[PDB]
RNA sequence: GGAUUUUUGGAGCAUCGACCUGGUAUUGCAGUACCUCCAGGAACGGUGC
């Protein structure tokens, strides 16, 4: 109910996820790795407890050995990405 | 009465004996075997008993099927472009046909894959050398009427017609 | 909030779902459960370095999808 | 509540049934006892170890963790639970 | 029905071709005891086959395809569309002459 | 929704998390994504190894076949209810 | 057969038909830009269909010039009639009308009223030709475009509408480098862009209208379309200017020019034919343009819920009476009734009266429960 | 939350079969609702011929796949 | 609806199935993991490491 959910806005604002709220506070762009080595570059319009993101603008990179592997990227206009995938989530990226 | 796509869809397909996909189209008499390609691939071995088909042709690309049945039959011809429409044949049944010329089995060695094959109940078996020349036409058959091959027939086989 | 709530107010419309075992299905989504189950109609499947083949219907489950991609004109201030 | 499938497989104790693990072992035994949570008690089973080397074992439990399918028989195809 | 109307064609491409208006191939067939009951204006197929030698005569125009070959209807679709748009045209001043002619009879 | 109870009974194939496809008629699903397939047909496609080897896929029936939801994928309709 | 004479009207006819349910197309108004692009889709399948039938018609003509000295012979002529009376006396036992010889191609070349679709084009559809963002011809997709755009730059400073007003330059300064891979994304943005020439409008010559920019491509923009007031005369190939107009025709067969650079006009020639249709696509096309970025900004000046508005556009009773039972009458014509009440409620009725009238039997009271034809005679001839 | 049925097999020698082609046998003293075990006298054989004594293991329900019984349960 | 059995993720060797020769016993009524044994040639294929 409404205690449940002052609980929940509790846990998401100073529990682990606070650096996805930041995703909700200042917009900025987090980096979230998946399971099959995709790191995706891109803020967070909505989240959940079990991890699942709504994802916007997100630029996807990866490691593709065709001899040297090539950085290729593809740029997503509007995701959805489950949290069981999900490995690591920075907040603060470097570039 | 033609075949056509309602036949093949009202027909019963169920598992065979052999576990595996089989239609039954017994008691058509359909004179020419067409339209097919509305299976979806979704079958290995068609039964073709009591049809007065009087040539073997015009069959669609089916790579899941394994097993043609065309006992019964009023087959005089046979067709050429068998092999480029069923890759994966495994077993033919010709049994109770027309086929009286020798040359009437030569297209019969375009399928690679075939290793089982009935030509009993016909005039062509009643012809000397028809076993051997069928060995020499298509070596990749396993089974010959109901009859493992052999070293020695493969031998007069390879000697004879040279 | 959950967000398979803001995934299941979702029909006909021409997603992209990246399963887990390198596949990607992209389709019209019919039908959108509470476990994720997608129920789509008239999907191009890619595997794993093979062929995108069509089929008239798919039903993937929602453990085995890996990601999504929504279409460009889909707001999702008023789907949350 | 119970499952269909689930019913389908507490009904198919009994039966020489056939269930597969998920490193490729399949084991085909009778079925003595059956539970919920797709747990399989097989009495007479034969593994194959994923390489073809069928051995045979006595009193053999798989969980339902492990269990990726379950060959049934066809005589429980005529079911009421399947309709 | 069929007979009959292969009949009324093979009569309109018979006399299409003649030199005179009653010196046809047609005309001596009706005296060589040769029943065609389509000949006399009294049927009323007959004012089908009228226009079927006129579709047999619109076979023997110059630019119907005989020594000559039509460049704009074959190979121009704007012409085609002016053409259409002219018979829309021409289809709305009939159906306005038509109106007013009820509006003049009311 | 009833969704997967519309293609109750029908001639699907359901893809498998190791690769393989079960073809069957879908008699009976659960909550937990369970299925009962009866005459069921694994087919499991086989690595050529080679570089003029063709890849083949090797096909084997079962029957009726009670397949667990956590190594289902997704599943497809290939055929109408016989 | 009567290629030259039955062959000829036939393809007349039906060109006839063709310009009919045309004009019967063009007469009729719109009400949608849908239901308008599909009949300019039909129009335009049953403008191809006749000028095909117009070329199969056209080159039927090699033997008539032979067999007209024995067409407009009329010294010889009604034995051959004669022979083909013969030919034409058949077996008449093929009792079957067919008014379907004009009827056929008549209903062919129409629509029905639950869908507005000729018989050719009954498996026509709309949606198999354009997306739902594009709204059959009334806007232009170019997210695709502006993903690929982003990912080819490899940066984020570059939104929606700095995408729309760099694709808005028609022969200004480039963005990138024309020596770089960006203009192999600038071939494939154009190869949908002309398709979209192609969408927006099915009953214009597409052949033409090539010929007409391949004739400006190559009488004109590979002679120096651009000229000015280095800057007197500009190439799209070499990116490079001139002093006078014999320097540059002095170098147009130049070594560097023809194949001895990496934008010369052997290898960049396809890359600036690409540039030059994109070109004409956008300067055809700008109202489209100019529709689809007004669209774009209302759909990002709008709210949530504004978006998704805009995105989202008795067997008891019969068991009682004694109905269900069957009941047999002889007399009128052995009919069925479902019940004893209403077989005596129709016994004096006037179907009942119709069929004793046949017999000869007076219509009256002692022929109430009368059934069999034989004992309403022998009553009849009782009395 | 049931348990398992795993009362035939208590106080009996078996041999589980656990994830990554991992083997050991032993005396089963116990069973959880969660299918974790607990083996006395258990001995690990790997891919090579030697086995190592573990005297008292316990191993949980999500890496155990198989058990058979060696004993007539 | 997020904590081990289902749904918010462990991501050249061994073995079996075939192909072809020889000799050998069983002639037998049933709803099936596989079925007589020995010797010989193979330039056949599936799974894991």
């Amino acid at each position: 109910p409404e205690e449940l959910q002052k609980r929940e806005e509790e846990e998401f604002n100073t529990g682990p996820l606070s650096v996805l709220t930041q995703s909700v506070k200042n917009n900025t762009q987090v980096l979230i790795n998946c399971r099959n080595n995709k790191k995706l570059l891109g803020r967070v319009k909505a989240f959940d407890r079990h991890c699942n993101m709504v994802l916007e603008n997100v630029k996807e990179m990866w490691t593709e050995v065709p001899s040297k592997p090539v950085n290729k990227d593809r740029y997503i206009s509007k995701m959805f990405l489950r949290g069981d995938s999900v490995i690591v989530v920075l907040r603060n990226p470097l570039i | 009465v033609k075949l056509t796509a309602e036949l093949i869809e009202q027909a019963a397909q169920y598992t065979n004996a052999v576990r595996d996909r089989e239609l039954d189209l017994r008691g058509y008499k359909i004179p020419v075997i067409e339209n097919l390609g509305a299976t979806l691939d979704q079958f290995d071995a068609i039964d073709f008993s009591d049809n007065e088909i009087r040539k073997l042709d015009g069959f669609p690309l089916l790579r899941r099927l394994k097993t043609l049945l065309v006992n019964n039959n009023r087959i005089c011809r046979i067709g050429e472009g068998l092999d480029q429409a069923l890759p994966c044949l495994t077993e033919l049944i010709l049994t109770n046909n027309s086929l009286v010329e020798l040359g009437d089995l030569d297209p019969l060695a375009s399928l690679k894959s075939l290793t089982y094959l009935s030509i009993l109940r016909n005039p062509v078996t009643n012809k000397k050398h028809y076993r051997l020349y069928v060995i020499y036409k298509v070596p990749q058959v396993r089974v010959l009427d109901f009859q493992k091959v052999k070293l020695k027939e493969r031998q007069e086989a390879e000697k004879m017609f040279k | 909030m959950k967000l398979v709530r803001f995934l299941m107010k979702l029909s006909h419309e021409t997603v992209t779902i990246e399963l887990k075992n390198g596949t990607q299905v992209h389709g019209t989504i019919t039908g959108v459960d509470v476990s994720m189950n997608t129920h789509l109609k008239a999907v191009k499947m890619t595997l794993k370095n093979r062929e995108p083949v069509q089929l008239e219907t798919l039903s993937i489950r929602g453990n085995n999808i890996r990601y999504f991609i929504l279409p460009d004109s889909l707001p999702l201030d008023t789907l949350l | 509540s119970i499952g269909v499938p689930i019913k389908v497989l507490h009904e198919a104790e009994g039966h020489i049934v056939t269930c597969e693990t998920n490193t490729g072992e399949v084991y085909r035994g009778k079925l003595i006892e059956a539970e919920d949570n797709m747990n399989c008690q097989m009495s007479n089973i034969t593994v194959t170890y994923r390489d073809g080397r069928v051995a045979q074992l006595e009193q053999v439990y798989i969980r339902g963790s492990k269990i990726r399918f379950l060959i049934l028989p066809d005589m429980l195809k005529n079911a009421p639970m399947l309709k | 029905s069929a007979f009959d109307l292969d009949v009324v064609k093979l009569t309109a491409q018979f006399v299409a071709r003649n030199g005179r208006q009653f010196l046809t191939q047609l005309m001596q067939k009706e005296q060589r005891n040769y029943q065609f009951d389509f000949l006399r204006p009294q049927h009323s197929l007959f004012n089908y086959f009228t226009k079927l030698v006129e579709q047999y005569t619109k076979i023997l125009i110059p630019p119907k395809g005989l020594f000559s070959k039509l460049k704009k209807e074959a190979e121009n679709p704007r012409e085609v569309l002016d053409q259409v748009c002219y018979r829309v045209e021409w289809a709305k001043f009939q159906e306005r002459e038509r109106k007013k002619e009820e509006e003049e009879k009311e | 929704s009833s969704k997967m109870l519309q293609h109750i009974d029908y001639r699907m194939r359901c893809i498998l998390q190791d690769g393989r496809i079960f073809i069957g008629t879908f008699k009976a699903f659960d909550k937990h994504m369970n299925l009962i397939l009866c005459d069921c047909d694994e087919f499991r496609k086989i690595k050529p190894k080679n570089s003029k080897q063709a890849e083949r896929e090797e096909k084997r029936v079962l029957g009726l076949v009670l397949l667990r939801g956590e190594n289902l994928v997704s599943m497809t309709v290939e055929g109408p209810p016989p | 057969m009567e290629t030259i004479l039955e062959q000829q009207r036939r393809y007349h006819e039906e060109k006839e038909r063709l310009m009919d349910v045309m004009a019967k197309e063009m007469l009729t108004k719109k009400s949608t830009l849908r239901d308008q692009i599909n009949s300019d889709h039909r129009t335009r399948a049953m403008q191809d269909r006749y000028m095909e039938v117009s070329g199969n018609l056209r080159d039927l003509y090699d033997d008539k010039d032979g067999l007209r000295k024995e067409e407009l012979n009329a010294i010889s002529g009604p034995n051959e009639f004669a022979e083909f009376y013969n030919r034409l006396k058949q077996i008449k036992e093929f009792h079957r009308k067919h008014p379907n010889e004009i009827c056929v191609p008549m209903s062919v070349e129409f629509e029905e009223l639950l869908k507005a679709r000729e018989n050719p084009s009954e498996e026509a559809q709309n949606l198999v030709e354009f997306t739902d963002e594009e709204g059959y011809g009334r806007y232009l997709d170019l997210h695709d475009c502006y993903l690929k755009y982003i990912n080819l730059k490899a940066s984020e400073k570059l939104d929606y509408i700095t995408y729309l007003s760099i694709f808005d330059q028609l022969f200004d300064i480039p963005k990138e480098r024309k020596n770089a891979e960006y203009k192999r994304y600038l071939e494939m943005l154009l190869e949908y862009l002309q398709d979209y020439t192609d969408r927006v409008k099915p009953l214009q010559d597409q052949n033409e209208l090539f010929g007409k920019i391949q004739a400006e491509f190559e009488k004109k923009w590979e002679n120096g379309t651009f000229p000015g007031w280095e800057e007197r005369a500009q190439r799209l190939f070499s990116t490079k200017g001139k002093s006078l107009e014999s320097l540059d025709t002095s170098l147009f067969a130049k070594n560097p020019k023809s194949k001895g650079t990496k934008r010369d006009t052997e290898r960049n020639k396809d890359i600036a034919f690409l540039e030059a249709q994109i070109y004409e696509y956008v300067e055809i096309l700008g109202e489209q343009r100019h529709l689809t970025h007004e669209n774009v900004q209302r759909k990002q000046a709008r709210t949530g819920e504004e978006r998704e508005e805009e995105e989202e556009e008795p067997y008891w009773l019969y068991k009682l009476h004694g109905l269900n039972i069957n009941y047999n009458c002889e007399i009128c014509g052995n009919y069925t009734y479902r019940g004893p009440k209403a077989f005596q409620r129709h016994f004096a009725e006037w179907r009942h009266a119709h069929g004793m009238r046949c017999l000869g039997i007076p219509n009256t009271a002692h022929f109430a429960n009368v059934t069999q034809i034989e004992d309403a005679v022998s009553l009849w001839a009782k009395l | 939350a049931h348990p398992p049925e795993l009362k035939k097999f208590m106080d009996k020698k078996l041999s589980l079969k656990l994830n990554g082609g991992r083997h050991v046998q032993g005396i089963l003293r116990g069973f959880d609702p969660f299918m974790n075990l607990v083996i006395d006298e258990c001995v690990e054989m790997a891919t090579s011929g030697q086995q190592n004594n573990i005297g008292m293991v316990v191993i949980r329900g999500n890496s155990i796949i198989m058990l058979e019984a060696l004993e007539r349960v």
